[PDB]
């Protein structure tokens, strides 16, 4: 089968620039069964070209898409802050992995702090540590758990939200997770963030028992 | 003792789309089948090729057309997909043999060769050996299109538009379908 | 009006069946290309299923010998009969009518289907308290822990503190059970004067908890 592979994978620019998302075919396909569609959040498809350069019906024409042979490229002259969306190229059967196009803004480090777990919910067995990181940008942060300075894996799960419609910031929220037994064996719990706008890793931790 | 053209459909020099595909009869002549390496494409159904040198049958079909390389797969009994249903199914009964060899050197043109083309709309499938030239204009939707082509109206045929730079997959081959019909009448095509 | 109405997807158990439907209005399912596509959650677009005017289906590998897609001309309906489900078909399935050269332009508003073998469980509302240095910003939040299915809803003091508000989206533990948090950054003058209490909302178990986070020592 054909596999189609999109760059970037996020693409960072402001209202008014000028967008170029790239779709790369592993093999020579015809360009009359190329597509590109955008989606929103909550939203369904929404078929933008067909036929590698033929705009649908209701298109803008700041949308127009160009290419052949294993490379294809959506181009958005234009940008409007509705067009900041996700975009796949789909050939057939096929779809390609998506270019997610975000507003871009300054790099600001994110703000840390730790939470350590709930009284009431170490009364149920299981410990839970909270680690906040607080409107940073760009969306590529680490996270790194250490329980006295052993670094933790397969024990945790992050969440992100969505880039804030104000200050177009992220907001990153890891859970490490462990049982009372083992939360209660250990005293120096930390979590090490490594981001963009940060000269060095901070450390936000708690000693259990204060 | 007259020998059978197959000079002229397999070396011949224009191939029709799928959708339109050739059709030659062939009788009252004899047959090398073992003079038929470049074909590079030879599955036999029903009939093992040597012993076809050692058979006599009242007539043979030659279809010949080109389509596109991960295409010539469905030129078999029993195969679903575009060329199969809309274009040139086989029976699935099928007593003959599906000769394909590529012909990128031939049929693909810088640019572009949009002259062959292969039936993409069809309300229903082919069946075995149908063969349907009807260009009128296919009606997706719950309205009429009298001739025009527009939303839910489409031109039911589509352009392979081969290029040498495509992949094999996507590159041109040339497919003869030899069909062998043993009907009540004397045989007229034999072999040596 | 050209679109497509779809429904059928809910709560379902590994090895369970259900049957996805998608209404069709303005284009004949019986004369078209249609497809199954499904997205799961925080992932791409995956094409599911596809069946051909002439009746020819074809469908992904995931999905071979599990999944059956149909149609109704009398209704003018397409169907996808999925059997044998598993915990990777969980999805936002959408139909589409796919014109090949013309694209997928067409589309369904799709329908979620969640398979686990998991009972419906109100969660665990526990307070994440502030930093006692707090080095001019505090950070204070809910964790909802532990429940099934999703949704939850978290405000906060009954709506009335909305800047400054993060509500995660919940992440699927191993236990099969959804974990949820929302924080909130205040001034560090606040906290000792102003009182925050989170409210959280579960409706598949009629759980309403308004938990006050102060800070702890
Ligand atoms: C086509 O011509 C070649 C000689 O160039 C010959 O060997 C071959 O047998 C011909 N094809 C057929 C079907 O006879």
């Amino acid at each position: 089968e054909i596999v189609l592979t999109q760059s970037p994978g996020t693409l960072s620019l402001s209202p008014g620039e000028r967008a170029t998302l790239s779709c790369r075919a592993s093999q020579s396909v015809s360009s009359s069964y190329l597509a590109w569609y955008q989606q929103k959040p909550g939203q369904a498809p929404r078929l933008l070209i067909y036929g590698a350069s033929s705009r649908a019906t209701g298109i803008p024409g700041r949308f127009s898409g160009s290419g052949s042979g294993t490379d294809f490229t959506l181009t958005i002259s234009r940008l409007e802050p509705e067009d900041f969306a996700i975009y796949y190229c789909q050939q057939g059967v096929t779809f390609g992995g998506g270019t997610k196009v975000e507003i871009k803004r300054t790099v600001a480090a994110p703000s840390v702090f730790i939470f350590p777990p709930s009284d009431e919910q170490l009364k149920s067995g299981t410990a839970s540590v909270v680690c906040l990181l607080n409107n940073f940008y760009p969306r590529e942060a680490k996270v790194q758990w250490k329980v006295d300075n052993a670094l933790q894996s397969g024990n945790s799960q992050e969440s992100v939200t969505e880039q804030d419609s104000k200050d177009s910031t992220y907001s990153l929220s890891s859970t490490l997770t462990l049982s009372k037994a083992d939360y209660e064996k250990h005293k120096v719990y930390a979590c090490e963030v490594t981001h963009q706008g940060l000269s060095s890793p901070v450390t936000k931790s708690f000693n259990r028992g204060e | 003792t007259n020998l059978c053209p197959f000079d002229e459909v397999f070396n011949a020099t224009r191939f029709a789309s799928v959708y339109a595909w050739n059709r030659k009869r062939i009788s009252n002549c004899v047959a090398d089948y073992s003079v038929l390496a470049p074909f590079f494409a030879f599955k036999c159904y029903g009939v093992s090729p040597t012993k076809l040198n050692d058979l006599c049958f009242t007539n043979v079909y030659a279809d010949s057309f080109v389509i596109r390389g991960n295409e010539v797969s469905q030129i078999a009994p029993g195969q679903t997909g575009n060329i199969a249903d809309y274009n040139y199914k086989l029976p699935d009964d099928f007593t003959g043999c599906v000769i394909a060899w590529n012909s990128n050197k031939l049929d693909s043109k810088v640019g572009g060769n949009y002259n062959y083309r292969y039936r993409l709309f069809r309300k229903s499938n082919l069946k075995p050996f149908e063969r349907d030239i009807s260009t009128e204009i296919y009606q997706a939707g719950n309205k009429p299109c009298n001739g025009v082509a527009g939303v839910n109206c489409y031109f039911p045929l589509q352009s392979y538009g081969f290029r040498p730079t495509y992949g094999v997959g996507h590159q041109p081959y040339r497919v003869v379908v030899l069909s062998f019909e043993l009907l009540h009448a004397p045989a007229t095509v034999c072999g040596p | 009006e050209v679109q497509l109405v779809e429904s059928g997807g809910g709560l379902i158990q590994p090895g369970g069946s259900l049957r996805l439907s998608c209404a069709a209005s303005g284009i004949t399912v019986t004369s078209n290309y249609m497809s199954w596509v499904r997205q799961a959650p925080g992932k791409g677009l995956e094409w599911v299923s596809v069946i051909y005017p002439g009746g020819s289906t074809f469908y992904a590998d995931s999905v071979k010998g599990r999944f059956t897609i149909s149609r109704d001309n009398s209704k003018n309906t397409l169907y996808l009969q999925m059997n044998s489900l598993r915990a990777e078909d969980t999805a936002v399935y959408y139909c589409a009518r796919d014109l090949v050269v013309y694209g997928m332009d067409v589309w369904g508003q799709g329908t979620t289907v969640t398979v686990s073998s998991a009972s419906t469980k109100g969660p665990s509302v526990f307070p994440l308290a502030p930093s006692s240095k707090s080095t001019g910003t505090a950070a204070l939040g809910c964790l909802v822990k532990d429940y099934f299915p999703e949704p939850v809803t978290v405000s906060w003091n009954s709506g009335a503190l909305t800047s400054g508000v993060h509500t995660f989206p919940a992440v699927l533990q191993s236990s099969g059970l959804y974990s949820l948090s929302s924080v909130v950054t205040v001034p560090s003058s606040s906290l000792g004067t102003q009182t925050y209490i989170c409210n959280v909302n579960h409706k598949p178990s009629n759980t309403k908890v308004d938990k006050r986070v102060e800070p702890k020592s």
